[PDB]
RNA sequence: GACGACCCAUUCGAACGUCUGCCCUAUCAACUUUCGAUGGUAGUCGCCGUGCCUACCAUGGUGACCACGGGUGACGGGGAAUCAGGGUUCGAUUCCGGAGAGGGAGCCUGAGAAACGGCUACCACAUCCAAGGAAGGCAGCAGGCGCGCAAAUUACCCACUCCCGACCCGGGGAGGUAGUGACGAAAAAUAACAAUACAGGACUCUUUCGAGGCCCUGUAAUUGGAAUGAGUCCACUUUAAAUCCUUUAACGAGGAUCCAUUGGAGGGCAAGUCUGGUCGCAGCAGCCGCGGUAAUUCCAGCUCCAAUAGCGUAUAUUAAAGUUGCUGCAGUUAAAAAGCUCGUAGUUGGAUCUUGGAGGGUGCGCCGUCCCCGCCCUGCCUCCGAAGCGUUUACUUUGAAAAAAU
């Protein structure tokens, strides 16, 4: 301990949704600093080795990396163990695959292939909205990017479509009772459904109920809550699931029914 | 006895210059078979060549008969040259490289320490 | 009952409960620590001495016979206890000065049987087990 | 590294009763010792214990539903268990012979390739025995339903064709080397 | 209280006449011993309703 | 095609602050401050909050709801073991948080250290020396001494897993890899099938004698054909390279083996109403008890039992133990109601304030059976939302927030 940043992983005290096995070794990756928070991202190393099996060793992770095959949100990244995570777009080129970093129904970063449009654009929430320097305000949004002069509608919690190439915002969305959500943390973690209601606490801790597209209710804190467009009406590509979430009996049901017989 | 070569779950990996896939060796009754037999004989499916197409893992199953492994068939010799694991390339006729073994290397660096600089000096003298 | 019945009461059953476990033997030798403040073993289940002489000791009535035992010295603590050698003219096999392995007798600490304060049992000397010596697997080596 | 026990000894250890029913049990199945046995005993509580617990659940409790089904489902893949059993309150009225039933051993004998639970110990932990494509050797193995149909003699083993036998082939040469010249 | 002798120490062992170990015969490998055992005591093992009987019995 | 900088946010963090939960002890009952104990007020200090420190000024703060003091086979937790249920015990130890690197104290650098594979003093230890000097810290990896009941190689590699650096390229006793390894856990070999040969029992036939007969087990006699790795071994696999496993040509099972053990056989307790020997001797025996001349307890064999590649023994602790008793103890006489009453804390507290008809789950062959629900035979006010907004709670109920491993 106790002087400085910790520089390693004790793997197995990795966060689950990487999937990463048992026995291998005894380190995971640990996500570099970058524009996601450690336990919410996804080190690329874990994308081209450990999902989607571009890689077999950490040798080629790297070697693959310093060709600069990968972008992520347009910008070649070269760094084993880049921080990706919700709504990053990650592009491999001579492969022309386009992928978006959203979630599975479990929880965990899924593997989402979007057309190479749509690669352009990603839904950025406000997370803070500001009177910078000189006067100018800001907005900053989950990925840690920071955007001025925007337009004086946008308030913290709104979403933002940010172009990509050039950073800036070519429009948004308000946090209002029927907005269409994604679920970015916690049980939920990865139901989409329209809202109801945010129960408002002063100090401390707002709630929202949502309601799913089958009349599934549930609540999340407002930090779990990104809105992504308007029922039915999503801003971006849903995964296959549509962010459901189905009982145990139910997801047996399909499982069995779908096949050794069902085509 | 024939034999039978079986290449299961292929994925054409262009970032790495490769097609990539598991291998099912069937030999019916005895057991095996030779690394090198493996790649001539997977060389001619994939319209390859033996050295573009290394192989590796491998463990007859159990009771005889079968072998799963793991190959790979590169695009470029040049590709697989700097794609490539040193170790693998060393194993066939085209890698091989020095060795050690190790801590001899490391108390020559550790004599070279103690002298300023210079350190040539501390290589002439290891 | 013997025993208040208040929903609050936590505190006064908590505490009687406290209070009478010591009655307990086992329990308060284990909270005095007794193993390790008054016991000639640390507190362990084996310890190794070396032998001062040989006794021939009594045999409680209704029995009679005599006993034969070492005198130990505890190499960890210096301390003196006598300890049983078992089997038929094992004495044969352990001399003064000897060194010794001595274990308890399974008896928690009470003497066994019609052998009067007696509470250990020799199990090596040679180093080297007085079952191996007393069959003849292995010696009195020197 | 996680690692647990797979058999429990009974509280008590000499009622004569019980150790006639667990000699039985080995005699019939050509099993090993009592541990062979005690294994089993200690497999059955669980299973039982299982059931007991979820037989007090509410039924329709998707904790109960999900789990109950499935308990019985896994059941039945082995042919441990049939379908009106194939309810909770059936396991509860069950015994440790459905399940030595199911064991290699007992079923080479039980279609002639054996005629004996002992000649079947010894065929299987001999490598003359696949479960379809894959020689078995424990004599311990658990054959699933639609896996009654693919034990047979193996690809190589002499029945099952293939040469004679390290033994037999040193018979025929045998009557070679000899009789036949000097 | 002690005082006493030992001289007579291992005086049975050391007059009890030694015993050859004799021999014979291998008992048999687990399963089939205890198959052995199975067949000897419950089929052999029929028994008589003779008031019983015995295992270790001579006459 | 080959990094700096200012300021802001971000990320990884850091440092502090909230509560609520901790072992034993009263043969520890009052404690804490003139070397600040609790508070005011202002400053100095610190990254910053703060008696941190200092002045002045108050005289506080805590305690039977266990403070204070002392003890400790106390690092704390996730966890582990023991399974009715309740519980009972452990947790140094593969993760998290905290702490240290001979003992103590100080400090430099740097964003981050009060760092010891930095330094510096003393203190304790040890070392080299041509005797003036000089250099050091395995609670890092191996190894060694001492200690003990007790614990492995002075081995190979950065290929895996990851980390660091100027870095794809180097470096890693992190870590992997082999060796030792009955903690302990999984799989489970050391021999299967006929035949004669026989030894036998339910079945049938017969008045009986007697004979047949199915199911077979042994038990020899050897046969007779029928078998597999344990070893050994071309080849090949494993992998950084190897080993072993998982792979196999050539070999490898007639018993005298390719040879299974460790405790028990008087009771509890499974198994000698033995044979030789001894004669309350040696020994056995947790307990009860055996042995003093027909010893089923000994000492040996023979024989038999039990657990079986394991088994005995000692010990901590747990279950059993409703012998610590919540659940779920006993106290007239068995171990145990104070001689009696008052009585504070604590605990404990009377009655009494609102009253069929269909919707949805799974069984049985369009019919119904059996739950569950708003009903029949109850937030006010502000003036649908919003807001006002709560009389306090405990309780219980429904959500979120809830590390992974386990």
């Amino acid at each position: 301990m106790a002087r400085g940043p910790k520089k390693h992983l004790k793997r197995v005290a990795a966060p689950k949704h990487w999937m990463l096995d048992k026995l291998t070794s005894v380190f995971a990756p640990r996500p570099s600093t970058g524009p996601h928070k450690l336990r919410e991202c996804l080190p690329l190393i874990i994308f081209l080795r450990n999902k989607l099996k571009y890689a077999l060793t950490g040798d080629e992770v790297k070697k693959i990396c310093m060709q600069r095959f990968i972008k992520i949100d347009g910008k070649v990244r070269a760094d084993i163990t880049y921080p990706a995570g919700f709504m990053d777009v990650i592009s491999i080129d001579k492969t022309g695959e386009n992928f978006r970093l959203i979630y599975d129904t479990k929880g965990r970063f899924a593997v989402h292939r979007i057309t190479p449009e749509e690669a352009k654009y990603k839904l950025c929430k406000v997370r803070k909205i500001f009177v910078g320097t000189k006067g100018i305000p800001h907005l900053v949004t989950h990925d840690a990017r920071t955007i001025r002069y925007p337009d004086p509608l946008i308030k913290m919690n709104d979403t933002i479509q940010i172009d990509l190439e050039t950073g800036k915002i070519t429009d948004f969305i308000k946090f209002d009772t029927g907005n269409l959500c994604m679920v970015t943390g916690g049980a939920n973690l990865g139901r989409i459904g329209v809202i109801t209601n945010r129960e408002r606490h002063p100090g401390s801790f707002d709630v929202v109920h949502v309601k799913d597209a089958n009349g599934n209710s549930f609540a999340t804190r407002l930090s779990n809550i990104f809105v992504i467009g308007k029922g039915n009406k999503p801003w971006i590509s849903l995964p296959r699931g549509k962010g459901i979430r189905l009982t145990i009996a139910e997801e047996r049901d399909k499982r069995l029914a779908a096949k050794q017989s069902s085509g | 006895d024939t034999v039978t070569i079986r290449t299961r779950k292929f994925m054409t990996n262009r970032l790495l210059q490769r097609k990539q896939m598991v291998i099912d060796v069937l030999h019916p009754g005895k057991a095996t078979v030779p690394k090198t037999e493996i790649q001539e004989k997977l060389a001619k499916m994939y319209k390859t060549t033996p050295d573009v197409i290394f192989v590796f893992g491998f463990r007859t199953h159990f009771g005889g008969g079968k072998t799963t492994g793991f190959g790979m068939i590169y695009d470029s010799l040049d590709y697989a040259k700097k794609n490539e694991p040193k170790h693998r390339l060393a194993r066939h006729g085209l890698y091989e490289k020095k060795k050690t073994s190790r801590k001899q290397r490391k108390e020559r660096k550790n004599r070279m320490k103690k002298v300023r600089g210079t350190a040539k000096a501390n290589v002439g003298a290891g | 009952m013997g025993k208040c019945r208040g929903l609050r009461t936590a505190r006064k059953l908590r505490s009687h409960r406290r209070d009478q476990k010591w009655h307990d033997k086992q329990y308060k030798k284990a909270h005095l620590g007794t193993a390790l403040k008054a016991n000639p073993f640390g507190g362990a289940s084996h310890a190794k001495g070396i032998v001062l002489e040989k006794v021939g000791v009594e045999a409680k009535q209704p029995n009679s016979a005599i006993r034969k035992c070492v005198r130990v010295q505890l190499i960890k603590n210096g301390k003196k206890i006598t300890a049983f050698v078992p089997n038929d003219g094992c004495l044969n096999f352990i001399e003064e000065n000897d060194e010794v392995l001595v274990a308890g007798f399974g008896r928690k600490g009470h003497a066994v049987g019609d052998i009067p304060g007696v509470r250990f049992k020799v199990v090596k000397v040679a180093n080297v087990s007085l079952l191996a010596l007393y069959k003849g697997k292995k010696e009195r080596p020197r | 590294w996680v690692c647990r026990k797979t058999y429990v000894t009974p509280r008590r250890p000499f009622e004569k009763s019980r150790l006639d029913q667990e000699l039985k049990l080995i005699g019939e199945y050509g099993l090993r010792n009592k541990r062979e046995v005690w294994r089993v005993k200690f497999t059955l509580a669980k299973i039982r214990k299982a059931a007991r617990e979820l037989l007090t659940l509410d039924e329709k409790d998707p904790r109960r539903l999900f789990e109950g089904n499935a308990l019985l489902r896994r059941l039945v893949r082995i042919g441990v268990l049939d379908e009106g059993k194939m309810k909770l309150d059936y396991i509860l009225g069950l015994k440790i012979e459905d399940f030595l039933e199911r064991r290699l051993q007992t079923q080479v004998f039980k279609l002639g390739l054996a005629k004996s639970i002992h000649h079947a110990r010894v065929l299987i932990r001999q490598r003359h025995i696949r479960v379809r494509k894959q020689v078995v050797n424990i004599p311990s193995f658990i054959v699933r339903l639609d896996s009654q149909k693919h034990i047979d003699f193996s690809l190589r083993s002499p029945y099952g064709g293939g040469r004679p036998g390290r033994v037999k082939r040193k018979n025929a040469k045998k009557g070679q080397g000899g009789a036949g010249a000097g | 209280k002690v005082h006493g002798s030992l001289a007579r120490v291992g005086k049975v062992r050391g007059q009890t006449l030694k015993v050859a170990k004799q021999e014979k015969k291998k008992k048999r490998t687990g399963r089939a011993k205890r198959r052995m055992q199975y067949n000897r005591r419950f089929v052999n093992v029929v028994p008589t309703f003779g008031k019983k009987k015995g295992p270790n019995a001579n006459s």
